[PDB]
Formats: structure tokens, sequence, C-alpha cells
């Protein structure tokens, strides 16, 4: 039995255009463990993202933290892409920063 | 007030690709403060908050070896719940353990936890006499007859009403600048239009710690528990954590909706409106 | 700090 993973992409701070904050993807709620996930600026894969330690809920099932350093801006589209066992394509969550 | 240690191990194999990796990372309440892999270069106990970098040599080497020892005897686990559930050695599996102690404000043992799930499955756990177990299956009732014969819970019980008791309280005590601190929420309503005739309120809740938080909406005082979109908590990075919770509301009905938060770094809970 | 393994050939699943 395996679990998909929950994804929400958002901010550490209130987006404000021109200044500096921290891009977030977590990834949680999912078994087994392994998973990819990507950090996407205007569709292109954003390097040197950093992650948090695999820990696990009371549920057992898994989460991680993806996160790197970003500005904001009007023009600038961010996204998180995903892949697990349990899904056939990557699955993308677009960032909004009212969300 | 009360305060939780918790380690979390896992242990995936990986036929074909290597011998099981073997993971662990240590809590205080919601803020880890330790981690081990076995896939790192050099394996070893690694600090993750800024209160456990005192300790000295001979805590992480202590550590480092019983995390390695540990990492062995969760590959022969694996080998033998492989056995029990009748598996092949051609697939992955995961074993995790999950460990600790609650201690109220005067640091005396309230709960103690140990157990452990096979493939994302509950299989078996020490009850919380800590003398006795509860088996999920009969594979891990063959865990519980080997565990009953050694004694097993004796030992876990020592740990728990002992050792990870004395370790707790002197975290609590090195770290509580931010163990011992409450992070309140900061909030607000925003506002988004649908459609001529309706809107989504969002009610944040922002930059608080621990991450145990209760956010919901009213209309009229009555909760909309159905009719709320509540997502997960989220860490933002930075320790803290982030939630919100919205409705959709009729044009001009704006004002009966009312956005209600607790959190233990409120001394009364909060009632939020739109403006 | 994590519990160390003194029994000790038995604490395995």
């Amino acid at each position: 039995i395996q679990r998909t993973p929950k994804i929400q992409v958002y901010s550490r701070h209130p987006a404000e255009n021109g200044k500096s904050n921290f891009l977030n993807c977590y990834v949680s709620g999912f078994h087994p463990s392994d998973i990819e996930v990507d950090l996407l600026k205007n569709g292109e894969r954003i390097e040197k993202v950093e992650h948090s330690d695999l820990s696990f809920s009371k549920d057992w099932s898994f989460y991680l933290l993806y996160y790197t350093e970003f500005t904001p801006t009007e023009k600038d589209e961010y996204a998180c892409r995903v892949n697990h066992v349990t899904l056939s394509q990557p699955k993308i969550v677009k960032w909004d920063r009212d969300m | 007030g009360s305060h939780s240690m918790r380690y979390f191990y896992t242990s995936v194999s990986r036929p074909g690709r290597g011998e099981p990796r073997f993971i662990s990372v240590g809590y205080v309440d919601d803020t880890q403060f330790v981690r081990f892999d076995s896939d790192a270069a050099s394996p070893r106990e690694e600090p993750r908050a800024p209160w456990i970098e005192q300790e000295g040599p001979e805590y992480w080497d202590r550590n480092t070896q019983i995390y390695k020892a540990q990492a062995q005897t969760d590959r022969e686990s694996l080998r033998n719940l492989r056995g029990y559930y009748n598996q092949s050695e051609a697939g992955s599996h995961t074993l995790q353990s999950m460990y600790g102690c609650d201690v109220g404000p005067d640091g005396r043992l309230l709960r103690g936890h140990d157990q452990y799930a096979y493939d994302g499955k509950d299989y078996i756990a020490l009850n919380e006499d800590l003398r006795s177990w509860t088996a999920a299956d009969t594979a891990a009732q063959i865990t519980q007859r080997k565990w009953e014969a050694a004694r097993e819970a004796e030992q876990r019980r020592a740990y728990l009403e002992g050792e990870c008791v004395e370790w707790l309280r002197r975290y609590l005590e090195n770290g509580k600048d931010k163990l011992e601190r409450a992070d309140p929420p900061k909030t607000h309503v925003t506002h988004h239009p649908i459609s001529d005739h309706e809107a989504t309120l969002r009610c944040w809740a922002l930059g608080f710690y621990p991450a145990e938080i209760t956010l919901t909406w009213q209309r009229d005082g009555e909760d909309q528990t159905q009719d709320t979109e509540l997502v997960e908590t989220r860490p933002a990075g930075d320790r803290t954590f982030q939630k919100w919770a919205a409705v959709v509301v009729p044009s001009g009905e704006e004002q009966r909706y009312t956005c209600h938060v607790q959190h233990e770094g409120l001394p009364k809970p909060l009632t939020l409106r739109w403006e | 700090a994590p519990r160390g393994p003194h029994g000790g050939a038995a604490s395995g699943l």
C-alpha cells in the first residue's frame, strides 16, 4: 500500500516583488520515501536546491521541505515538480502567493 | 509546558543498489536537533540545532556507534520481516522506528513511546505501561514472542524512564531560549473575488511555533468545518510554521464570517474579520 | 541521546 504526496508551494515570508525570500516546496503524506522534487523558475529547474532531512509523521508518512532563495517579481513564474511511484506523470504545482 | 523528545529511524532496502540505507533524525518538540545517515561520506551523528553543538566529542562518538550498530540491527530486522511476510529478496521495503518520551513542566515522565512500522503500516508498539507489546498481525506476533522471551520491554522502559527523560531535561535547559519559547501566529484575512456573487476569505497564520494550531471559520457564530478549505500546517524554513483556512462567501455577507485562532503563544484566542 | 544497544543480540525484530 502506497501513499501519494501532498504538495504545497509557498514563500517563507509574504512575497514582496524585489525583496529576497525563500521559495518552499513541502511534500508530505507520502510512502515510500523515495521522491524527486524540482523547483522551477519559468519552467526550468533551479540548481542547488536544498532539502530537509528525511523524517515522518505519526501516521508514518514521510515529509520533506525543499527550498531555495528567490527574489520574486511580477514577471517570474515559479513552480514545484514532484515525482513519486504513485504518480504516472510528474505533478506540477504553481506558486500562487495568495496560497 | 509539556515537551517531547523523539527519534525517527528509517531503513530502506534497495536490492541491486547496495545495503539498506539507515537514517535517523532526532527532535525535541518540533525542533530537529540531530541527524545520522549511513549514506553520508563519513557517517556520523551531526548537530542540526545550535544548542546541541556544545556536546563534547564523547557524545557524538557514543551516539555514532549507537546508530551504526542500529543500522546493522535494522538490516537483520529487514531480512526477518521479509521472511515473516513471505516476501522475495527482489523488492524494496521500509522499516520505521519511532520512540521517545513526553515530560511535563516539572520534567517528570508523562508518557513513553517505542513503536515500529513495516512498509508504512503499524507493526508493533510498546504499550503505555512500558511492559507489554501490541502486535498488529501474526508476523508482529513473532517479534512479540521474541521480545517477551528476551525481556526487551524492560530495556525499553529503562531508557524511556531514565536516559530519555534526563537527556530531554538537559536539552530543554541548554536550548531553553528556543525550546521553551512559543512564537504566536501573525494573522490576517485576505479577500479574493471568485465571481460577481462570490468571494474567498482566507485566514492566515504565519510565523508560529510550535506547529500545533487551531484555525477555524464561523458563519453567524457557527463552525464551518465542511465548507472550510484547510491546508496542512507547513514549515517556513525558519523554525516557524504556517497555515491558512478559506471559505467561499456570498457577496455582501463578509461581516457574518469570523476566523478563530488558537495557539499556545496566544494568551486568549484571536477573532478576526475581513478588514 | 538515542537508546543504546545494551542487551544486545535481541533488540532486533
